[PDB]
């Protein structure tokens, strides 16, 4: 096989009934991938539309910076391994996890900074005649840059903190066109009402919708219900509790990505060219 | 001359340094430059390019060492009866030397020997190594045993060289300064095991022979005296480490060997209140493991003795006041003593409670506790007002100290009773002194038991409290009427709480009002219904003390009178002819109390009798008494209810046993409630446990109870095989 | 059978500002669960780095050249505690005092090849403390020792 | 109190006792009944640069403020080992 | 802050610290201490230059990175054996060994 | 001639329940019920609560609510209370 014979396994990343991630290093330049390694799918199962379209949204969007890259992808011995760019940040459900373990909770700049990359990414991404339906915070991942600053040891000494955080938006297994509409059954938790009647005529609004919920997830709120009335509660334009205060301006925003009729929540586009991020 | 190596002769370097170290050994007097020229000399043998001869000044080193301490042991050894203090003399200037020649040998020391480290060890241990292996050792088997005679001599009376004898002793410690497993080990066996068995021994035919030749009380003191003495002399000669060990092993010799023949005195040393021998004794026997409870029960009988004997013979009148000054008396003279003398240890203010307890509950064998009743009727004696009364705060000072006494009582039941129903006489017919003194009273009942035990008496207050300012808006509302009028009658009227206060009309026999005041009752009425949206008041004609008679008259007499004889009288003066039976009938029921109204009213001789017998008949007649005289114009008429009766205390006992009754099911259905399985004798204890702090109650009633709560259908039982009681809700 | 000087995994965030004040270039390196170590990039002298960590983890700062030993406020060994009012948890790096003998024993372990430390006339004796070279193991087991040193003068 | 070492060029050099005693061998060498010491091996270079050692040292022992580096040059390096082993510094 | 200088004399060699506030009369009783000398037969001399004591040490030129306790400022000193006072005089310590064949 | 001048008396008071001891609660109808006199958490000292019954009798306000829950028909007249 090749994966034995040119990558190097670092570390097992992940687990599940899908397969395997692990951080490997190639011989040829030593740059740090992943790889995911998992079964052939079978015939007529979701796993393999599943697995189509993810290869085909990484072949018609290419390269972008939002979005994870794709490098190459090939099956052996009775295994299918994919191979994509090492994001080291991590995904946000780790981050959230680790720092409610401290009741500590996220800055309002931290959230306008989510907003700003999701949105942008899924302007990118709907410039294809693309939905992503698999929006989550399980599903979108953290990179990490450094930046050194200098402080005088003798006299006075003042030390500044500037860091630039990167966040992308992966896991396209789910990803439908708009004008094929081909709709996996999504997340109980962050399923829009439309998707849950089959309406396929505002699917962009969807993860518009979804994204709302992601955020106020990351901001410090209980887990999101999966059914019942605490799910129709949020599903009819209300809020959850939030531990900490945040502007109202955007709690406004919040709501209006929270709004019931898919028309009248903003699109990417407008959201993108805002003052408020 | 350079640092680098080069080839030096060891034979001249060795003397040079062997000279100087046997000058340093002997502690004589060495030059400067010399001692600045060895260590170069040293640092040449130390690293050397054809060899390092470390190892060969190692061996010379140790050989010289070996040579002088044997020299060192056979000069001591020569000289007889004086090797104390030429082992002492040695070792003083022996420490210095080795303590030099180490400092001076600290180049090889720090690197040769540590990095090796036939085990290797450094100069400054190998020094003292040699001196207790072939200097302390061999001489041991004497260097001890004479050592021993000079502490014994100390204490015949005459103290050797302390200081040659402290040298000898801290010389087998300081051998083993270097030893980190066991640094007192060595010298522990070379010392404390035989010398602690001597001076055990010695210590115990000392004390036989002392024992024999005096008494208990010189006994005491000379005892006292040897211990502080030794206590001196340990410090004086021995180890700090042992100071204890040996203080012990005269304790468990001179005192717990004779322990029986202390304790067979103990009885004659504290029934005689000897304040001398008994402190020493006490100290003494806390040394001692178990002379301590001997000590505990012979006080406690002696103080349940005193407290009985003290309340034995006081006369019966002032029965209370008597009772509470004599145990206050005693509980105070013995608490003084005991906190001087005893250094106040817990035990026995302890074991002095427990007596005390006893000696206040104490019963007949066939009669009734007297305890909280004797108390009441001291409360009752000290709160009324008299016209010889005293100042308050001495009647606050007399009811703090009574408070002690109080906490005494086995079962406070009965005496809540008893102090609420003389507290509600107290307070209807206005008898006490202070109104803040009933306030701070109910405090001290507060704190003592809790909010339980005197919720009834704050809200018997609070009605009182309260009753005031709803006879001001009575009166305030009078004159709202438009057309109502009072004409004579003026009355104020108590709104008391039924339950919550004692007193209760036991015959329910209805009353028929006077006509001349019915409006007083009507008015009343609707003047609480208005103010007050459904509370229903019911009147008592038994505590009515309104006074009314004419006052306009030639002779005129005014008495206080009850509404009782009230109507009576009213029904007599209304009609100018005399009526027997008819009239009294006619306007009043109850014959037999108004009968009995009418003989108290003739024993007042306000009216006379034409039946000419001393028992009243249906037929007899009277006669109002046109020449009646009083030798006060306002007098008050003294009513055969003022006085108890013991039936009232029988029923007063009843209901409290009833009460407890009401309450031991309350708190064994609270004990199902905290657990459904239940043991026989667990389920007995927690209850004494639980219902301990208000009072005791006895088995017998307990089970009376459960069966009763089994009647009830709330306890289910099983079989009657294994004990198990089992809730139902 | 876990060592003591093991780290011990809370997933709790900490915000570490590292600054360099040696004039020697730094290096950082972090004890694993298992317990051995695991090295980071470098901190060029004057610089600093706001990093996040996890509480409970323990630091080594070695040296980035010849892996002398620095201290840590003026410690060996350094570990993080929870942020309180939002203020990152400082750990300076500073030069320690070394005695005479190992200040004169890097110039010479400098200007002389490893190859040649027979060649130089010297002492025989004294080339055994030349030949050995610092490493990160040693210092960790000679810090292990006061561990059970303290047990020891506990009772 | 000021104590004094002798050179093997003959120069003399005059220190605080203090700073003196930080070494092992010198507190040794005046431990006993062997006030001034006398070193018949060590030249001037090594001595003029074995006191400025233990000035700083003195100094910039347990200080808050950063530690310059000691400066050591490279000609020196080689008898300036000899005598920290000999001096037990 | 502070000074860390010495004062040298022919064979003579003294370490001492002093503070650039002070001023050349607390050196020179300083030395004085040790030299049992009276201060005005004393003579300072930094290079070739002549101190007095009015001047204080800030003034001469000692700063703080001047004389860093690793490298000491020298000073030279002289006295005066009779009524005439006699010219400095110092001489360098022993000139340090080649550099070795290896160590190049 | 008798004559009145001033009067005076003493009255309780009362509440219009009819019950004999209220067997059923287990306690006066103006004295503390068990729940309260064992629970010993915060109450009027006097009054704690007292619930007039439509049917002319009236318990307790916790224990005639507890026997109500338990049982819907009224002790007394086994009757709807309210």
């Amino acid at each position: 096989s090749r994966y034995t014979t040119e990558f190097h396994e670092l570390e097992k990343i992940g687990s599940g009934e899908f397969g395997s991630v692990f951080k490997c290093v190639k011989r040829l330049d030593g740059c740090i991938y992943a790889i995911k390694r998992s079964k052939k799918p079978l015939a007529g199962s979701v796993d393999e539309q599943n697995a189509l379209r993810e290869v085909y949204a990484h072949a018609v969007l290419g390269q972008h910076s939002h979005v994870v890259r794709y490098f190459s992808a090939w099956a052996e011995d009775d295994h299918m391994l994919i191979q994509n760019e090492y994001c080291n940040g991590g995904s946000l459900a780790d981050a959230i996890s680790e720092n409610y373990r401290i009741m500590s909770y996220f800055k309002e700049a931290e959230l306008k900074d989510l907003l700003l990359q999701v949105g942008r990414g899924l302007r990118y991404i709907h410039s294809m005649s693309l939905v992503h339906m698999d929006i989550k915070p399980s599903n979108i991942f953290i990179s990490r840059t450094s930046i050194p600053n200098a402080a005088s040891e003798e006299g006075d000494e003042d030390d500044w903190a500037s860091n630039k955080v990167m966040f992308k938006i992966g896991d396209l297994g789910h990803v439908t066109r708009i004008s094929s509409p081909q709709v996996e059954e999504g997340d109980s938790r962050f399923l829009a009402n439309e998707v849950l009647q089959e309406n396929y005529t505002h699917l962009p609004k969807a993860d518009i919708f979804a994204l709302a919920l992601t955020v106020v997830c990351a901001a410090g709120a209980e887990p999101l219900p999966r059914n019942g009335d605490q799910w129709h509660e949020i599903r009819q334009g209300r809020l959850p509790r939030i531990p900490q205060v945040l502007s109202q301006e955007f709690t406004e925003l919040l709501k209006v990505m929270i709004h019931p009729d898919p028309e009248r929540r903003p699109s990417a586009m407008a959201l993108v060219k805002h003052s408020v991020l | 001359m350079s640092l680098k190596p080069r080839v030096v002769d060891f034979d001249e370097t060795w003397n040079k340094l062997l000279t100087t170290i046997k000058a340093v050994v002997m502690l004589e007097y060495v030059e400067r430059a010399t001692w600045n020229d060895r260590f170069s000399d040293i640092y040449a043998l130390c690293v050397a390019y054809p060899e390092p001869l470390g190892e060969r000044l190692y061996t010379e080193t140790k050989i010289f060492l070996e040579n002088h301490v044997r020299h060192l042991h056979k000069r001591v050894l020569e000289s007889e009866e004086q090797v104390l203090v030429m082992y002492h003399r040695y070792w003083e200037e022996y420490s210095k030397g080795a303590d030099y020649m180490d400092c001076l040998y600290r180049y090889l020391n720090t690197q040769f020997i540590k990095k090796n480290k036939e085990p290797l060890m450094e100069i400054g241990e190998l020094a003292l190594d040699m001196w207790r292996k072939l200097m302390v050792e061999p001489l041991q088997a004497i260097l001890i045993r004479m050592l021993l005679r000079e502490i014994k001599n100390d204490r015949g009376g005459e103290d050797p060289n302390q200081k040659v004898i402290h040298g000898v002793i801290n010389s087998f410690v300081h051998v083993e300064q270097y030893k980190k497993k066991f640094p007192l080990k060595f010298y522990q066996e070379i010392f404390e095991s035989p010398f602690l068995t001597e001076t055990g021994e010695y210590y115990k035919q000392e004390a036989s022979n002392l024992l024999q030749e005096s008494n208990c009380s010189q006994y005491m003191e000379k005892v006292l005296g040897r211990l502080k003495d030794e206590e001196i002399r340990c410090r004086k000669y021995l180890h700090p480490s042992s100071y204890t060990k040996v203080i012990h092993e005269c304790q468990q010799r001179m005192v717990a060997d004779h322990l029986q023949f202390l304790h067979a005195e103990c009885h004659n040393i504290i029934r005689q209140e000897k304040k001398n021998d008994m402190a020493n004794m006490y100290v003494l026997l806390r040394a001692v493991s178990t002379g301590l409870p001997h000590m505990i029960q012979e006080l406690q009988n002696h103080i349940h003795d005193e407290g009985l004997r003290a309340t034995s013979n006081l006369t019966q009148e002032n029965m209370p006041t008597l009772f509470v000054e004599s145990v206050l008396e005693v509980h105070g003279k013995f608490v003084q003593l005991i906190n001087t003398v005893l250094n106040g240890d817990q035990h026995f203010m302890s074991a002095l409670d427990k007596a005390l307890t006893s000696v206040v509950n104490y019963r007949e064998p066939k009669s009734v506790c007297k305890a909280p009743e004797l108390l009441a009727k001291y409360c009752d004696n000290l709160l009324k007002k008299s016209a010889k009364g005293m100042t308050e705060n001495e009647v606050e000072d007399r009811l703090t100290s009574f408070i002690t006494v109080f906490k005494y009582i086995d079962d406070k039941d009965v005496f809540q009773k008893f102090y609420a129903r003389m507290l509600a006489k107290r307070l209807i017919h206005g008898l006490s002194m202070s109104m803040d003194s009933e306030e701070a009273m109910i405090n001290k009942l507060k704190q003592a038991c809790g909010y339980e035990f005197t919720s009834k008496l704050h809200r018997m207050y609070t009605d009182m409290s309260v009753s005031a300012d709803l006879n001001n808006k009575f009166n305030n509302f009078i004159k709202n009427q438009d057309t109502v009028i009072d004409l004579g009658i003026s009355f104020q009227i108590y709104v008391l709480q039924a339950g919550a206060w004692p007193l209760t009309q036991a015959p329910s026999s209805t009353f028929a009002i006077p006509q001349e005041l019915e409006k007083s009752v009507q008015m009343f009425e609707l003047f609480y219904s208005q103010h007050f949206s459904g509370r229903k008041l019911t009147w008592l004609h038994y505590l009515c003390t309104g006074e009314v008679k004419m006052n306009y008259l030639g002779k005129p007499y005014v008495a206080m009178v009850t509404t009782y004889q009230m109507a009576v009288l009213l029904a007599f003066n209304n009609s100018e002819t005399v009526s027997y039976k008819e009239l009294q009938d006619s306007t009043q029921m109850n014959e037999k109390e108004l009968t009995k109204t009418i003989k108290s009213l003739l024993d007042v001789k306000m009216i006379n009798h034409d039946s000419e017998k001393e028992d009243i008949d249906a037929e007899s007649s009277f006669s109002l008494n046109m020449n009646f005289s009083s030798k006060r114009t306002k007098f008050k008429i003294t009513t055969s209810m003022q006085k108890d009766t013991p039936q009232e205390m029988e029923q007063t006992r009843s209901a409290v046993d009833e009460d407890r009754k009401m309450y031991l099911q309350a708190a064994i259905v609270r004990i199902m409630k905290a657990r459904k399985v239940l043991r026989h004798n667990a389920l007995i204890q927690e209850v004494i446990s639980q219902s301990r702090a208000r009072f005791n109650p006895s088995i017998s009633m307990i089970k009376k109870c459960i069966e009763v709560l089994i009647d009830k259908q709330y306890i289910e039982r099983s079989q009657a095989s294994a004990d198990e009681y089992s809730y139902v809700a | 059978p876990r060592p003591v000087l093991r780290s011990v995994n809370s997933r709790e965030p900490s915000q570490v500002i590292f600054c360099n004040r040696s004039p020697r270039v730094v290096l950082p390196v972090w004890l694993n669960f298992d317990g051995e170590p695991q090295p980071y990039p470098t901190l060029p002298p004057g610089t600093g780095r706001r990093i996040h960590s996890y509480r409970g983890h323990l630091w080594l700062f070695r040296d980035a050249g010849t892996h002398d030993g620095l201290l840590v406020n003026q410690t060996e060994l350094f570990v993080p505690s929870l942020n309180v009012d939002g203020q990152p948890i400082f750990a300076n790096i500073t030069l320690p005092v070394y005695t005479l003998k190992e200040r004169c024993l890097q110039v010479v372990r400098s200007l002389v090849k490893p190859e040649n430390y027979r060649r130089l006339d010297i002492v025989r004796s004294l080339y055994e403390d030349l030949e050995d070279h610092p490493n990160v193991q040693k210092d960790l087991e000679r810090l292990t020792q006061e561990r059970i040193a303290h047990q020891r003068m506990g009772d | 109190m000021y104590v004094k070492l002798i050179s093997s060029d003959g120069h003399e050099f005059i220190v605080k006792r203090e700073h003196a005693l930080t070494s092992g061998t010198i507190k040794a060498m005046l431990s006993g009944p062997g006030n001034e010491v006398n070193f018949r091996e060590i030249p001037s270079h090594v001595l003029s640069k074995v006191c400025m050692y233990f000035t700083y040292k003195v100094r910039y022992t347990n200080s808050s403020t950063e530690i310059p580096e000691f400066p050591i040059a490279p000609e020196i390096a080689l008898e300036l080992l000899m005598a920290a082993n000999f001096l037990d510094c | 802050m502070d000074v860390f200088l010495m004062i040298r004399r022919h064979k003579t060699t003294i370490f001492t610290d002093a503070k650039e506030s002070s001023t050349v009369f607390e050196l020179k009783r300083i030395v004085e201490g040790i030299l049992k000398r009276p201060p005005d037969e004393q003579r300072l001399y930094k290079d070739d230059q002549l101190l007095d004591d009015g001047k204080t040490l800030g003034e001469c030129g000692f700063t703080s990175q001047t004389a860093r306790p690793q490298a000491p400022a020298t000073v030279g000193l002289a006295f005066r054996a009779d009524d005439t006072f006699e010219a400095l005089c110092i001489e360098p310590f022993s000139s340090p060994p080649e550099l070795p064949d290896v160590m190049k | 001639r008798f004559e009145v001048k001033k009067w005076n008396a003493v009255a309780l008071w009362a509440w219009d329940i009819v019950v004999d001891n209220c067997a059923i609660c287990r306690n006066h109808i103006m004295d503390l019920c068990i729940e309260c006199q064992a629970n010993q958490a915060s109450a009027t000292s006097e009054e704690c609560t007292v619930a007039w019954g439509v049917c002319n009798h009236a318990f307790h306000f916790h224990c005639i609510s507890r026997w109500l829950k338990t049982r819907q028909v009224c002790p007394l007249d086994n009757r709807e209370w309210e």
